[PDB]
């Protein structure tokens, strides 16, 4: 078996969701912000946001939603888990202390269910009579809010329109009423039904179907003075309520795709859409007034604002203030004026939030000789990607390098004092052509360029038909300085050609320090890509020179430096190339059994392969005899986003649904079968993303070593934004720990009453496995957070083994002493 | 695709026993004792009738490549009956086998097993199904007697002495190589159409075709009366030279 | 001749990894010599020789030479480990079960999360399986051992079914002793929970229609750990066992002994109500809790849902 221990050193940065309204006091405005697995509260000032209280769940936030009952002094808030944890949550205060309160809970999972496409949707009735869930296909779930149910107890309602794109419930309706755009082979609908609490089923709507935008995405309710819905497409904007219809089209939308909405004024009156290119909109309602007194709505009106980070949640604030949740930038605090400012725009950043944003690929370097260590990180995504310089202090110090473009990869390269990175640029097809880049980004803003001329695919005779309009990556490598990040140098890639893989080494007995891509020709009529390159460049005074190319049959989506060799997967193919005394790349040996060879690692003469499935496997190469060995497999199916080696005999890896594992050759060795079972001795549902592992550790060595219980350092980072850390146990510290946390599991109050033991429980939509060989470090840190007679409550009856004292009973003062050196790995 | 199992009774006279100097009688004698060893063997054990005749094809198969002075019978038909077991879903273990074979064998014949009689056994699996060429499945008479007896009707208790007395025939066909030169088909018929001829039946009047005088064509395309005859000599002769007479 | 097997060397395969672990050996990938084809080798290893060449593979080898069907795997040859001449005794080598290589297995495609199957999709796939199905049972053969594991699926669409080890014949005017304990929990039929000793070929439909009804999900149906909890689960959807649907209920050994917590009643098609009707009432058929009121592979070939599926698209 294998002992392991996983902390976060950085929480969640990425906004998943943000919603308004008054949660700790009828009176105050409170702004809820919803990182993965973390809730933030905020209280909204003239001054700015006031924090309040921040509270961790035992899940990932699926639904978070606030509402009123009749009856209620202050608003109430709903959440709902990614592994259907439903629960009813209060803010109360005595005085100084601050407790959410756990008011209804209950996990709302089927045992027979189709997830559907769009995700997870909540909603809640305007009179807040129900909760509606839109879990799986085919299926609506009703949670009726009546004082009693307290466990959350639902029924399901069967739904004819089995691929649903968005709901909501309307208001103004004199039943609750669910308005929902719907897909089926002739195209998309809008549709309405009234739901009958009494009758458990669905009855005949208020209004009719009408079919809609090919790509409608969103469903907006429309408060009581107007009623309704407006439906928020690609191209147009449409009202649906009974007979009106309205349809607005303006060519300023068809640029970028809306993807979120928020209420600026309760009448409605005023809405704010926002799109992926990060633009920021008004949706003006203009009405008109009746001879019956009743006002009706006369047409729709868009108008552009400015520019904010791409959003994925909004919301209105106070005055002008909106807050901008992004998950792929920075999380921002604008202001709308009335008046624009000299450039056209009425959106003045006020606060830029920090956002470490998706964490493409990172490592680690000694800048600055302290043997510390900081953690470079190729973050963000399109304008909002950046470098991030990430360095221990307590609280992290970062320093932030706009890119404007999508970074892919990142090396560092110490003969040259610079990190190479690759990046990707959107260019738009134009009238010339030719394409046009919407943004000046760093591929642009270098001091000197280059672009490749290989003539290896110029072979063509095969067509790629163009479109204007029609969007296009274009992959750079980046030469970036390391005391400064000035944009050194850019190279631009073949047409249609993706870099991704990047490694800076010295081959063979060449003296000469290179870097070196891997590439694929990626055209939309592939599945997968068929050509592809290996280009060896040399980074010397300023300028970057192509020094040799190999073309390969695949993509080359992983690279490793392999004891002078290079070490390259092309798809299937995992190859070892040799680099000549003619400074060219040589095949020494291959290996062929894999579906698809995404990840790479090495130590010694071994090998870890990562595969789009069936995990990984342990490699071998037999200098010997010139070629490779299968040392391991692991059998069990997954799909991997990153992998990493820990020692000879333990491998890390992570899945594509959100869990951490980890493999063991079965050191038996009575038969050869035993050998090749790499046996899967550790599951661990993280709840992040992982895409890179990373050896290195931040914290300052100070040269002379002191010993913590914990061995080894792996850091790993995360799309949401989260930098890990997982390190080994020996048995018996991970005995005590693991003890510990069943003690800490009854001691500790969840929020949700989330059970810890399911939430680290190993899980895909076919699987659910009780975590092993995992310590939840997080868990263990919070001994430090728990009140004095908890502390003894979770220390009673305690002993241990392999120490001096052979079962040695513990003082509360004695465990805090253990766990604060913990908290010194990071 | 599949192997051709059949040889034509000219072709015997060349097996490997006879081209190591032993003459057509001793082989034959041979090939019954084999046989009969298996059958009783088997019998003893309680095997279903089916894995007995897949044992006793097996057996007959192998020594068209083999040898009877270099590969001793009686191992070689335990064998064939242990891997004729794990075919047919009658399962034994070999030492059970082992046993039994103790318990019918005199000393010197026990011999042939040398000092380890079980590892001499399941030696010989490899190179017994190397030799069979892995085409384990095998089809037998019986299957046939009752599928045709089935599509004759009349006297119930005429047809019934007919059908016994052929199954004592095709139990009586194990002990030759007829295995080797007919498909079990045509052995199914011939045993018909002797019994017929030994109760003075005329099996036409019970067929579908009862003016159709060769019946068997209606089973079995493409047989001349020949290869029956043929076949009927064959069984009798086994007969004519044991102190035992026809069933009847 | 193309005939004589296990006498070719494994020398003509260039084996290119270990595909997975097998019953009676190990399985790999192979690339072969002369023609460049990939195929499957199954390792027999007699070595251990506690009963000799293992049934498992005897039953393979017996039943998928007679069985040629575009959805059975097809076993293209059996050959040796490098045979020292000279003595017969001494040899240990192992044999190996050459068959063509299929990309991928239904549980691997499932698992990994990397699929996604259409109502057509569904249909394609069902049909190719339960004709296979009815070459085997019409040839009175039980593939006893259905699972997502054992169904193999090429990128060309083609499904093929595989591990035919577990397999007997069953003749239809009696039965024998039968083993029973024969299918893997997720995918096995409710008489033999009960311990029917005499399984009908239906007990294959069974698992087909836990099949049918994963395909819709994504996820297993019926997934336990113990016996009486998988009964259970199955009580829940199909309705608990009891005379007023299987008569011979009362026949079978543990039907007194494994009571579910309720006399459920059937709601197969509320919680599928999801499911195209033309599927829901194959699926009905299928997972019918009393083996003799449960549909044939031919019944659902000749089904609204895969009777009129062209395999030809
Ligand atoms: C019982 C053992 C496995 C269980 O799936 N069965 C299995 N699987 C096959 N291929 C699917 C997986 C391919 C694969 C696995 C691992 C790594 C990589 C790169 C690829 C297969 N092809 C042919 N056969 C014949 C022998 C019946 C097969 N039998």
């Amino acid at each position: 078996m294998s002992y392991n221990y996983v902390v976060t050193a950085q929480k969640p940065t990425a906004v998943n969701g943000c919603v308004t309204g008054h949660f700790t006091s009828a009176e105050d405005l409170n702004l809820l912000i919803a990182k993965n697995t973390r809730l933030e509260i905020y209280v909204v000032t003239a001054e700015g946001l006031r924090p309040v209280k921040e509270v961790g769940m035992y899940g990932k936030i699926a639904v978070m939603e606030l509402f009123r009952p009749k009856g209620e002094s202050k608003d109430l808030l709903f959440i709902l888990t990614a592994k259907y944890n439903a629960c009813i949550l209060e803010y109360k205060q005595s005085g100084e202390s601050i407790d959410i309160i756990t008011r209804a809970h209950g996990n709302v999972q089927d045992r027979i269910g189709r997830p559907s496409e769009t995700g997870i949707i909540g909603i809640i009735d305007p009179e807040c009579r129900m909760i509606g869930l839109r879990l799986y296909d085919g299926l609506f779930k009703v949670i009726p809010l009546d004082r009693d149910n307290k466990e959350l107890k639902a029924f399901n309602i069967r739904l004819e329109e089995l691929h649903v794109i968005d709901v909501k419930f309307l208001y103004g309706c004199q039943a609750p009423t669910i308005c929902f755009v719907y897909q089926d082979p002739q195209g998309r609908h809008v549709k309405t039904y009234e739901v009958s609490l009494r009758e458990k089923e669905f009855n005949k709507g208020p209004w009719k179907q009408e079919n809609v935008e090919a790509e409608a995405s969103m469903v907006i309710a429309v408060p009581e003075p107007f009623g309704g819905a407006i439906i928020i497409g690609q191209e147009s904007i449409t009202y649906h309520n009974g007979d009106k219809y309205l349809a607005i089209a303006p060519p300023i939308i068809k640029q970028s795709t809306i993807v979120c909405h928020n209420r600026v004024d309760p009448n409605g009156s005023r809405y704010l859409l926002g799109d992926m290119e990060g633009r920021l909109f008004m949706l003006l309602l203009e009405k008109e007034e009746q001879m019956d007194g009743t006002v009706t709505l006369k047409d729709l009106r868009v108008e552009l604002l400015g520019e904010t980070s791409i959003a994925e949640c909004l919301t209105y604030l106070d005055n002008g203030v909106v807050f901008v949740g992004s998950r792929l930038g920075d999380s921002q605090l604008v202001k709308l004026n009335v008046d624009s400012n000299e450039q056209g725009s009425y959106v003045v950043a006020m606060e830029t939030f920090t956002n470490l944003g998706p964490i493409v690929d990172m490592c680690v370097v000694d800048l600055e000789r302290q043997g510390q260590g900081q953690l470079v990180t190729c973050s963000g995504a399109f304008k909002e990607g950046s470098l991030r310089i990430i360095r221990n202090g307590q609280k992290l110090h970062i320093r932030t390098v706009p890119l404007y473009e999508s970074p892919r990869k990142i090396c560092y390269q110490e003969v040259s004092q610079c990190f190479g990175v690759l990046s990707s640029r959107i260019e738009v097809q134009d009238t010339s052509g030719g394409t046009t880049a919407l943004r000046p980004s760093a591929s642009t803003q270098a001091l000197s360029s280059s672009v490749s001329s290989s003539k290896l695919f110029s072979s063509s005779t095969a067509p790629h038909e163009t479109s204007f309009g029609e969007e296009v990556e274009v992959h750079n490598l980046l030469i970036i300085d390391q005391h400064t990040f000035e944009v050194l140098h850019a190279h631009q890639f073949l047409q249609n050609e993706y870099a991704l893989s990047l490694v800076s080494c010295k081959l063979g007995k060449d003296p000469n320090t290179y870097f070196i891509v891997g590439t694929a020709m990626v055209y939309p009529e592939e599945a997968e890509p068929k050509q592809g390159r290996i280009v060896v460049f040399q980074y010397s005074d300023g300028k970057l020179q192509t020094v040799a190319e190999k073309e390969v049959k695949g993509a080359v989506y992983s690279m490793v430096e392999f004891n002078g060799k290079l070490l390259a997967s092309i798809n299937s193919t995992v190859r070892l190339y040799e680099w000549t005394t003619e400074k060219e790349l040589r095949t020494e040996c291959n290996h062929y059994n894999n579906i698809m060879a995404l990840y790479l690692k090495t130590k010694g003469d071994f090998i870890l392969v990562g595969d789009l499935m069936r995990s990984v496997l342990l490699l071998a190469y037999k200098p010997m005899e010139g070629n490779f060995e299968e040392i391991a497999r692991d059998f069990n199916p997954n799909w991997m986003s990153a992998v990493e080696i820990l020692d000879d005999d333990n491998f890390l890896g992570a899945e594509n649904a959100f869990n951490l594992f980890v493999c063991q050759k079965d050191s038996a060795a009575t038969t050869d079968e035993e050998r090749q079972h790499l046996q899967e001795v550790g599951l661990f549902h993280l709840g992040e993303f992982v895409n890179v592992f990373c050896h290195g550790s931040l914290v300052m060595q100070n040269l002379g070593e002191t010993s913590t219980p914990t061995q080894g350092s792996v850091l790993f980072g995360t799309v949401n934004g989260m930098i890990g850390l997982v390190t080994s146990l020996s048995e018996s510290w991970y005995n005590l720990l693991l003890d510990m946390q069943n003690r800490l599991n009854k001691v500790i109050k969840s929020v949700g009453k989330i059970e810890h033991s399911f939430w680290r429980s190993f899980h895909t939509e076919r699987k659910t496995e009780p975590a092993t060989g995992f310590i939840d470090g997080d868990l263990i840190e919070s001994f430090l957070d728990i009140s004095r007679p908890k502390m003894q409550e979770v220390v009673a009856n305690l002993q241990y083994d392999d120490g001096s004292g052979m079962k040695r009973e513990a003082t509360a003062d004695d465990l805090i002493k253990v766990v604060e050196e913990l908290t010194r790995i990071h | 695709t599949k192997p051709c199992w059949y040889w034509d009774k000219k072709d015997l006279a060349h097996t490997p026993s006879q081209l190591e100097g032993l003459d057509p009688a001793t082989e034959a004698r041979y090939r019954r004792e084999g046989a009969r060893f298996i059958f009783d063997v088997g019998t003893r054990l309680g095997l279903h009738y089916d894995t007995l005749a897949t044992g006793i094809i097996y057996f007959h198969r192998f020594y068209m490549f083999h040898s009877f002075k270099q590969f001793p019978r009686y191992v070689t038909g335990a064998c064939c009956l242990f891997l004729a077991g794990k075919v047919e879903e009658t399962p034994k273990k070999c030492k059970d086998i082992i046993k039994t074979a103790r318990s019918l064998l005199n000393d010197v014949q026990f011999g042939q097993f040398g000092d380890d009689p079980k590892e001499e056994v399941m030696v010989l699996e490899r190179i017994l199904l190397q030799t069979i060429k892995f085409d384990l499945q095998v089809e037998h008479p019986y299957q046939f007697l009752l599928k045709y007896a089935k599509q004759l009707k009349g006297d119930k208790n005429k047809i019934q002495k007919l059908v016994q007395m052929a199954w004592t025939f095709v139990n009586d066909s194990l002990c030759t190589t007829l295995s080797l030169q007919w498909e079990p088909e045509i052995i199914a018929v011939a045993v018909m159409y002797l019994a017929g001829r030994l109760c003075k039946f005329e099996i036409q009047e019970w067929t579908s075709k009862p003016m159709y005088r060769r019946w068997w064509e209606q089973f079995v395309q493409d047989v001349p009366v020949d290869v029956l005859e043929d076949i009927c000599h064959q069984i009798l002769d086994l007969y004519s030279q044991g102190k035992q007479q026809m069933p009847h | 001749t193309e005939s004589d097997w296990g006498k070719r060397c494994v020398d003509k395969f260039d084996i290119i990894g270990i595909i997975g672990e097998g019953t009676y050996g190990q399985v790999y990938k192979a690339k072969d010599k002369d023609t460049g084809e990939l195929v499957a080798l199954k390792k027999v290893r007699l070595d251990n020789e506690k009963e000799g060449f293992p049934i498992t593979a005897i039953r393979e080898i017996k039943i998928l030479r007679q069985l040629i069907h575009r959805s059975v795997v097809n076993m293209k040859e059996i050959v040796t480990d490098k045979q020292d001449a000279l003595d017969f005794k001494k040899d240990k080598g192992a044999f190996y079960l050459v068959f063509e290589y299929m990309d991928h297995d239904l549980m691997g495609l499932l698992e990994s999360g990397l699929v996604h199957f259409s109502e057509d999709h569904i249909k394609s796939f069902m049909k190719q399986l339960m004709e296979g199905l009815e070459y085997c049972h019409k040839k009175n053969f039980l593939h006893r051992d259905i699972k997502c594991s054992n169904i193999l699926l090429n990128n060309s669409g083609q499904i093929k079914l595989a591990d035919f080890g577990l397999a007997r014949l069953y003749n239809s005017e009696e039965s024998r002793p039968y083993t029973n304990k024969v299918i893997t929990l997720w995918y096995r039929p409710p008489e033999l929970l009960l311990g029917e000793e005499r399984y009908t070929p239906a007990i294959d439909v069974w698992s087909c229609g836990c099949i049918l009804g994963e395909l819709f999900t994504k996820k297993p149906i019926f997934q336990a750990n113990l016996e009486l909890a998988q009964l259970e689960l199955i009580s829940r959807l199909c309705g608990s066992p009891c005379p007023a649907v299987w008569p011979d209920v009362i026949r079978l050994p543990y039907f007194n002994t494994m009571k579910p917590k309720k006399q459920y009643r059937r709601r197969l098609r509320e919680e599928f109500s999801f499911i195209p009707s033309a599927a829901l009432d194959l699926l009905d058929h299928m997972l019918t809790l009393d083996p003799s009121k449960r549909c044939t592979a031919e019944q659902t070939l000749q089904s609204d849902f895969l009777k009129d599926v062209e395999l030809s698209k």
